[PDB]
């Protein structure tokens, strides 16, 4: 098919200033009319896409001019000239005339922050758990302005794969950070044969990795 | 330039189907529009069919056209065969700056059994010789299907020069009948060992032959 | 509802120039946008295009008489003209002239067409000649040759009358010479042979030319 | 004001087949009969049109595509045809309305030498659809082994080139084809002949 | 207003079909073409099908053609996409979008305008209610002056689920995070929420739970552990 390729995913950007995605397609994209069919669409969180550039350049209805479409053959640019809030989201792009109509992989972009260290929390199984058979053990990544993060679970200081999943928030609205929850289960019957769990925390926020850990009965 | 070629003649009984074929000597058949004219004897042809599948005003819908550039050839085809339709058929194309019509062919709705030709070549008689002149008459008769073709030899050497023939005409018979001449200078008639006549009918031919002594 | 009428003379003497003329009721050649073309074909043969015209100017011929024919139209009383110099007995046809709507069109409305002869001949009588039984048991052949009469009508008959089971007599050919040529078939029993007399009549009324032939085997 | 054809048969320049050019014609008269009456063209043939009519009619848009093509692929223009330039160069729809002229170029796109700009596809994945156009160049994998794009190996590049000499036979030169697409939408007409 | 109001959406066993209807509104429906768009959860935008105005073409996407089939109805505005052998790489989101006005043969930008989606989920696994259980606040969640406590939502198969903290009373400093989906089939889920450490003896900390889809409401006082 016609491949889309977009700007890097993460596109970390300052309110009030310039911004610019990249769309770059693995065929030049004129067709014989002339014209080039790409579309920029932007689709907020929770919200359906919104179209913003039709052929390359020019703006749909309701769109702010800071918006603007550009490019030719097979490198194409949406640039956005004064960032505002509302700007949030995964914007795609998008051939009309190939029949694959492949879009493009999406650019998320977020406010960018100053950097701030999570704070790490644990939690124990409650009892009540405990009878079901199994175990979940709850580390909380909080308030930290990278999203990214590694967060590792130690077990009698052994480390444990293939046993735990991660979550995070999207971007918060008024102080621009993610909070990741990382929860490891276990069979009760295996997890009453240890003592000592910790997750350990790294991060540009922390200038050495965190250990966050309890030990059963204590 | 280019030629269209078409069979001389085809036939079949009423309400059967019959197809006529037009070939392209060179160049796609397919290039430009062909058309195909009926002919009834005495009267200038008429438009059967146009830009291949089309059929003016007046024409029924029995007749149809159909394209196979797999054989550079297009056909007209008649369903639903009607004694009216015995008539000439010509396929006509344009190319260059020329427009070409094909051969024609002759047509037959069936009314009576199909009958082979009968054929006799009279020599030139002792009467016309001494007229310093020389004619063989070729004499075809009592055949049903009223298409034929006639070809000169000279010792299997084609002639061509000094050929006339009839069209063939109903006798009194009801069948078909037909007449061809080869004229000769006596010196020539006397110049080749023999001389025969080839008749033509239904893809079958006949022939016969007469030798100056 | 245009209708076509070819005009002029039905004989051509030999090396001539034949000319013939389609007058045109119900369409204006001039302000009609159609072709106008000569279609001949000689008796028992097929049709051949001669040439169109196209009142814009241009003008189409069939390269095999490319050299003899002109083709011409006055407005003035709406007609259009064919010219064939150098003239043989191999231009002997039925003339046609016929329209078309488009070059590459079909040819819609047809002249009757008109029939022209080529042949130096004054009116001439025939010569007849014998044609010898020979064969089929039973069923000899026998016949009259009618050579070299320039009036085409020319009748014939068998004992008189009491002879017409058997008799053909073909259609006329015209040969090279100018002149028509005929023959006359009956085919009767070859035990009759030698006794039946058989002699045709032949008629022709133009020279004055009545000839009683008797027919016998050698 | 009449129409711009003159600009699409008269253009010095015409594109490859599968990099075929579309002009849109509109808000203006065509006199058709100066197309069909030409005795220039090699091939005319309208479908779900009679050409007659064309003076007399009306639509919203005309577009003529026009590209270069050899002499034996003229066949492969029409509606239903497959083959080489019909499957991954320039595909008509089964429900074509319009015409398609075609016209020997040897005099203009031959060269002493061969002229090799002249392209058509050779291989593709799946079949165009109609009147999709595809400029790519990736390198075709023909066989099992992946290809890295960079080499031609048992992979091949896309486009081979006509190589389009005079003293070629007449089916393997080059001949300029324009295709005209008539699209009567619900709104008003804007390329009227001149009877109409 | 131009309006694309899709339905039809849920939870299909995989192999089975479903059908899905896109109702336009304040348009000419039938003077454009139409498209269905597909977004599988957290991933990017594939397009499924494309009808034309007047129904005549209908092209898909090669990992739907011959399993999806796309329709419109001109007389009742109506595009429908008929879904068939559902495999678990059909779970999305399904959007309609209008097409090109007029013949998609000359006439190619699109997509200027998008429905609010259906969800549709494919997936073997019985309609489940979650258990609830309590993150209890200790030494190690008080950090400083504050006390991260939670509720820990786990095995319920439908997606959606709501959780408010205190009957909608809190809703200061709390996280619920994005479910996720288990080995089993199931999704576990987390919410969270920070409170003054001195607080934990005096004000009382409730998360409410519901599960629609399974009709299960279970709320779950969360206490510090002793
Ligand atoms: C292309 O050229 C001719 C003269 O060379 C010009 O009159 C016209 O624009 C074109 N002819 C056609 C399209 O038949």
């Amino acid at each position: 098919d016609v491949v889309m390729t977009q700007s890097p995913l993460s596109l970390p950007v300052t309110l009030g200033q310039p911004a610019s995605i990249s769309c770059r397609s693995s065929q030049s994209l004129e067709y014989s009319d002339g014209n080039t069919y790409l579309n920029w669409f932007q689709q907020r969180p929770g919200q359906s896409p919104r179209r913003l550039i039709y052929k390359v350049s020019k703006r749909d209805s309701g769109v702010p001019d800071r918006f603007s479409g550009s490019g030719s053959g097979s490198d194409f640019t949406l640039k956005i000239s004064r960032v505002e809030a509302e700007d949030v989201g995964v914007y795609y792009c998008m051939q009309g005339t190939h029949w694959p109509l492949t879009f493009g992989g999406g650019t998320k972009v977020e406010i960018k922050r100053t950097v701030a260290a999570p704070s790490v929390f644990i939690f124990p199984p409650s009892d009540e758990q405990l009878k079901s058979g199994t175990a979940s053990v709850v580390c909380l990544l909080n308030n930290f302005y990278p999203r990214e993060a590694k967060v590792q679970w130690k077990v009698d200081n052994a480390l444990q794969s293939g046993n735990s999943q991660e979550s995070v928030t999207e971007q918060d609205s008024k102080d621009s950070t993610y909070s990741l929850s990382s929860t490891l289960t276990l069979s009760k019957a295996d997890y009453e044969k240890h003592k000592v769990y910790a997750c350990e925390v790294t991060h540009q926020g922390l200038s050495s990795p965190v250990t966050k850990s309890f030990n059963r009965g204590e | 330039n280019f030629m269209l070629t078409q069979p001389h003649s085809v036939s079949e009984s009423p309400g059967k189907t019959v197809t006529i074929s037009c070939t392209r000597s060179s160049g796609s058949i397919a290039s430009n529009y062909v058309q195909w004219y009926q002919q009834r004897p005495g009267s200038a042809p008429t438009t059967v069919i146009y830009e291949d599948n089309q059929r003016p005003s007046g024409v029924p819908d029995r007749f149809s056209g159909s394209i196979d550039s797999s054989s550079n050839s297009v056909s007209l085809t008649i369903s639903g065969l009607k004694t009216e339709d015995e008539a000439d058929y010509y396929c006509q194309s344009y190319d260059s700056s020329n427009w070409v019509f094909g051969g024609g062919t002759k047509l037959t709705v069936l009314g009576q059994p199909k009958a082979a030709p009968s054929v006799t070549l009279f020599p030139p008689s002792s009467e016309e010789l001494q007229a310093n002149k020389a004619t063989l008459v070729c004499l075809i008769s009592d055949f049903y299907p009223g298409a034929v073709t006639v070809a000169w030899k000279a010792d299997s050497s084609p002639v061509k020069a000094g050929v006339e023939t009839t069209t063939p005409s109903k006798q009194s018979n009801n069948k078909y009948a037909a007449s061809s001449y080869l004229s000769l200078t006596p010196e020539q008639w006397k110049s080749h060992r023999s001389y025969s006549c080839q008749v033509t009918h239904e893809g079958s031919t006949v022939e016969k032959t007469v030798a100056p002594t | 509802q245009v209708q076509l009428q070819e005009s002029g003379p039905r004989l051509v003497k030999p090396s001539e120039t034949l000319s013939l003329t389609c007058t045109v009721s119900g369409g204006s050649i001039s302000g009609s946008n159609y072709f106008w073309g000569w279609i001949r074909q000689p008796p028992g043969k097929g049709l051949e295009w001669i040439g169109t015209i196209y009142y814009g100017g241009s003008t189409y011929y069939n390269p095999s008489l490319k050299s003899r024919v002109t083709i011409s139209v006055d407005t003035s009383e709406n007609q259009f003209s064919l010219k064939l110099s150098s003239v043989t007995a191999a231009d002997t046809a039925v003339y046609y002239c016929a329209n078309l709507a488009w070059l590459r069109g079909y040819f819609d409305y047809w002249g009757q067409g008109t029939l022209v002869t080529v042949s130096s001949a004054s009116t001439k009588g025939p010569s007849v000649f014998p044609l010898a039984p020979s064969s089929s048991g039973g069923t000899a052949a026998l016949g009259c040759l009618v050579k070299d009469y320039f009036p085409e009508p020319v009748t014939v008959s068998w004992n008189s009358g009491a002879l017409t089971s058997g008799v053909h007599t073909f259609p006329a050919v015209l040969q090279s010479s100018g002149l028509y040529s005929l023959s006359s078939v009956v085919t009767v029993p070859s035990s009759s042979l030698g006794t039946q007399t058989y002699i045709c009549n032949v008629n022709h009324k133009p020279s004055n030319t009545k000839v009683d032939k008797k027919v016998e085997p050698k | 004001n009449l129409c711009p054809f003159g600009e699409v048969f008269n253009a010095t320049r015409f594109a490859s087949v599968y990099a075929w050019n579309r002009k849109r014609i509109s808000n203006c008269v065509a006199d058709y009969s100066v197309l069909y009456n030409s005795a220039s063209f090699s091939t005319f043939k309208c479908y779900g049109v009679s050409p007659t009519k064309l003076n007399d009619l009306c639509f919203t848009n005309v577009y003529a595509d026009s590209f270069v093509i050899r002499g034996d692929e003229v066949r492969q223009i029409a509606p239903g045809q497959t083959g080489k330039i019909a499957d991954y160069n320039y595909k008509l729809p089964d429900d074509f309305t319009g015409c398609v002229i075609a016209w020997n170029s040897n005099n203009l796109d031959s060269k002493v030498g061969g002229n090799y700009n002249y392209l058509y596809r050779l291989f593709r994945k799946s079949n165009l659809k109609p009147f999709e156009r595809d400029i790519s160049t990736e390198i075709y994998q023909a066989g099992s082994t992946p290809c890295n794009g960079v080499e031609g190996f048992n992979c091949y590049f896309p486009l081979q080139s006509y190589g389009f000499q005079p003293t070629n036979g007449v089916g393997y030169q080059p001949y300029r084809v324009v295709v005209l697409s008539f699209e009567l939408l619900h709104a008003p007409a804007t390329v009227c002949g001149p009877g109409s």
